[PDB]
C-alpha cells in the first residue's frame, strides 16, 4: 500500500 | 561580434543560475518518453533483464523564461543538466544503479522549458520465461517521481507507444511490442494521487 | 506568479536560515525509526554464502535544529532537500560482504516540528547460508542494521511495526518469502555501560 | 626557468579566466570537430549478449577564437598542455554503447597559440555487435556512430582527415584479426527539418586469429 | 525519424 | 541541549584550527583485527576474499582538551576525513579495498583516536588443502606505506585475532587467527620497519 | 615539538602556494617496477592482469628549500595529490588501473621526489606457451601521454625488474622481467618518445 | 607513425 | 632488499 511506495510514505510519517 | 553572441549567451546563463523544486501551490508537469534501443541481457537465474534505452524528460519552469530581445535574440541554450534542477524520476524495481551512457546536457528554450534526453542502462526485475518461445516474455517497469505526488510533479506521455525506431536490428531478443503507459494510483489512506509511467516491453529470442 | 514567486523566496530563505549539527551526544540523544520495504531477494550465491536483497530502508528522526515556525515563512509546513544537504544517520548493516548500491535518489523531506523521513532504495549483498531454500521449510537469514559509531546514549533505534512490509515484493522472484521480521534488540557488554541498539532483519525464503 | 613558468601560469590564468567566457558553440558561432581513430584492440566479442569491446585512441581537434593568443606577449610560449577538465571539450559520443565508456589514460590536451586544442584519449567501449560470422573467413562486420548529443550540423560540423582507421598499433596477438576497419563522416537528414545531423561512422571487419 | 535521435528531438520540442 | 551543542562546535573548530608523524614527534599505532567472514577462496587466480574490522587506535596532543572548558564533552565523533589517519596498508592486496562502513572517528579528550572502518580484501593466498582436515594457511603483512619504525610504530594489545564475530555459516571455518608484529631490519640501512603479520588457517566447514 | 610541526606546516604552505615541465624546463622521471604477482592469465581475451609497484622519482627546482630556514626538515611527506605528477601511462592496458596503496609522495629539500603507488593492471597479453615450459612472453611499454623526450626524459637505473618480492605461491611462474628503456622517433619528426617496455615471460606454476 | 601515438599527435596537427 | 619495500625504498633515494 502508500508505506511500500516512497513517495507515498515519505509523505505520511504518521502512517508510515 | 561573435564575442558579442558569446557575452550575451554567458551574461544570460549567469543570471537565470543566479529554484527549489516543485510544490502543491507551484505543481510541474513532466513530460516522458522512451526509445528503446536494446535488449542487451535476459537472466532467468536471478530474474533480472538489462534494457538499454534514451529517456526524454520535458518539462517547464516560469524562472527559466527570458525575452530574446533582452540577450541578442538568443532563443534557446545548453547546458550541463547538472546547473539546472533535474526531476527525480525513478525506475521503481530496478536492481542495480543506473549506468548513463550520454553527456548529460539540457536544452533550455526561452519559454523556460527544458528538454534533457540522457541514455541509460538499467537492470531489473524481470521474469523472461517464455522468451524461448513464439509468445515470448512480458516484463513492467514502473518509473515516477520518487518524493513527489501528483499534486507536485504531473507525469505524462505524449504517445503510449515506445519508439522502436532505433532499435538494434541484430539484438539477441526482437521487440514484439513496447508500450509506455500514464497510471494513477489512489491508496485508501490518502486523497493524494500518485503517478507512474509503466513500461511493458513482450519480447522473444 | 507574484505569489509563486514569493513562496519561492520564502523556501530558499528558510532553507538557508536551517542550512547556515554535530551529530548527536550522551546529552542530547536520538531516536532513529526503522522500517524496511522488502522487494526481491535477487541473487542466492551457495559457493560464498552471500544473499543479494533489494529493499527500501525508511528512516525517520526529529531534530530540534530543524524546527521553524511555519507563520514566519509563509506557512510552509515542510520541503524536500538532497539528503547530502543535511545530518543524516550512520546506520550500517554489521554483516554487509559488498559496498551497498543506491537504487534511488536521495532526498528527505523536512518537516517544521523538525522531523526527517528518508528512504532510500539499496541492493545489499550480505553473509547468509542458504541451505534449505529447495525445501517445503526454506533458509533463514539474518543481518543487523545499527549505528556504527554510536552506542544507544547517543543514537536509540526503534521500529514501528515488527512486520517487514512484503506488500511490494516481486511476485515473480526466484524466491517467496515465508516470513520476515525487523526487530529491536539491546545487548549489553561486561565492560562498557552503554547499551548497544540494533534492529535485526530475519528473513525466511525458498525457491519459488 | 622561473620567468617562463611565470609567463604560462598568466597564460593559462588569462585564458581560463576570460570575461566572455566560452559557453560551446551556436549557429552564430559554429565550430568544427576533426575526429581520427587508432583502433588498438578487439578484447572481447559476446555472442551471448551481441556486444563487442574495443580499445582504441579517440583523437579529437578543434579551434576556438578564445583560445588564442600572441606567442611574442607570453615570452615566446606557443603550446601548453592542459588538463581536459579545465577547458570546454566537445560532447562527441558512441550512439550505440551497452555501458559507460572505460578511460584508459590521462584526459590532457594541448592547446597551440592559434587556438587548437588537440586532445587524444584511450578508451575501451562496448556496443551493440553481432559477431556471427567471426569464426568463417568472411568474418564479422560492426558499426558505431559516433556524434555530438545535443549539437546539429549548423553548430558542429564534424570531419575526419583520412576515411582509414590506423591500424598501426593494433595488437599483433589479439583474439580477432582487423580485416578492415573505416571511419566515414555521414550527414543525416530528417523529413520534418531543415537541420542536418553529423556522424562519423566507425566499421570494423574482423574474424577469429 | 527525428524523436529517435537526442540532438534532433532536443531541437524540436514541437514534434517530439 | 542547545548550550551543549554549541561546546561542542566550538571545541571542534578550536580543535580543528597536525602533518602526520616525525622521526623528532614519532607515533605508535594500535592494530586489531575482528575476523567476521571468509567469503571466497579462487583457486583459479589464488585470491582469497575477507571481511573484517579493523581496528586503529593513536594518540595526539593537539587533540587533547580540558573537559571543563567545553561543558563536561569527555569525546566526539567526527569525520575520518576531518582528521588525520594512519596510512596502514595490505601490503599483498590484488584489488583496491571496498569500505563496508562509515568512515567516521571517536577522539577523547585525552587527545586519543579509535578508528574502526570495515572492510573487504582480496590478497594473495594459495587456498590448496582448503579441503582437507589440515586445512590451508595464509598470511597478509599490514604496515604503514611511507612511515619507518622511527616514524610511525605499529603494536598490537594481542596477537589472537577476535574471533567472536566470525560468521558461524561461513563456507570456511576458522583453525586460527594469530595478528603479529614484525621488525624488520634492511642490511643497508639502521631503521626499522614494522608490519603486523594476519595469518589464518582454515578449511571447508 | 610543537615548533616542528609549525614549521613543517608553514613549510608545506610555502611550497604548495609548476605548470608541468616544457622544452626549456625539461625534467627527468626515472621508472622502475617491482613485479608482485601475475593474478591472472585470460586466453578467451588475451588479456592478463599484473600486480605491481610503480616507482617514480623526479626533482624540481620549485620544490627546494633550506632545512635552516625550517628548523632543519630535510623531508616530508604529502598526499600525491596536493603536488604535481608525471603522466607516465601502460600504453596497451584493457581496463583503467586500480590503485591499491596510498597515493603519498616523499619531497627532500634539494627538491627530488618519490612515489610509489602499488597498480592493478589489465594489459594486452597472448598468454600461449604458459602451459608449456617455455612458458609465455609478454611485454608492455610505459611512458608519458602528452610529453616527449624533449620534456619528460624517461629513464631506469637498471633492466631488471624486481622480483624479490614475487609471490611464491602466484598460480604463475616467473622465469624473467625486465625494463628497458626505448627511445623511438618518427621520420616526420626530430623530437624522441621514449617509453619503457616491461617484459615477462611466465608459466603456470 | 607519428599520428598512432599520442604524445607525438597531439605535438604535430600540421601532421594529423 | 629495502628497494622492494616501499616505505624504506622512499626514504633512500641512495640506493633505490
Amino acid at each position: 500500500g502508500c508505506c511500500s511506495h516512497p513517495a507515498c510514505s515519505v509523505n505520511h510519517p504518521e502512517l508510515c | 561580434d561573435k564575442l558579442h553572441s558569446q557575452a550575451n549567451l554567458m551574461r544570460l546563463k549567469s543570471d537565470l543560475f543566479n529554484y527549489p523544486g516543485p510544490t502543491k501551490d507551484d505543481p510541474l508537469t513532466v513530460t516522458l518518453g522512451f526509445t528503446l534501443q536494446d535488449i542487451v541481457k535476459a537472466d532467468s537465474s536471478t530474474n533480472e533483464v538489462d534494457l538499454v534505452y534514451y529517456e526524454q524528460q520535458r518539462w517547464k519552469l516560469n524562472s527559466l523564461m527570458w525575452d530574446p530581445n533582452e540577450y541578442g535574440n538568443i532563443t534557446d541554450f545548453r547546458t550541463s543538466a547538472a546547473d539546472i534542477w533535474t526531476p527525480d524520476i525513478t525506475a521503481y524495481s530496478s536492481t542495480r544503479p543506473v549506468q548513463v551512457l550520454s553527456p548529460q546536457i539540457a536544452v533550455v528554450t526561452h519559454d523556460g522549458s527544458v528538454m534533457f534526453i540522457p541514455a541509460q542502462r538499467l537492470s531489473f526485475m524481470c521474469d523472461p520465461t517464455g522468451v524461448d518461445s513464439e509468445e515470448g516474455a512480458t516484463c513492467a517497469v514502473k518509473f515516477g517521481s520518487w518524493v513527489y505526488s501528483g499534486f507536485e510533479i504531473d507525469l505524462k506521455t505524449d504517445t503510449d507507444q515506445v519508439d522502436l525506431s532505433s532499435y538494434y536490428a541484430s539484438s539477441k531478443y526482437e521487440i514484439l511490442s513496447a508500450t509506455q503507459t500514464r497510471q494513477v494510483q489512489h491508496y485508501s489512506c490518502c486523497p493524494e494521487p500518485y503517478i507512474d509511467v509503466n513500461l511493458v516491453v513482450k519480447f522473444r529470442e
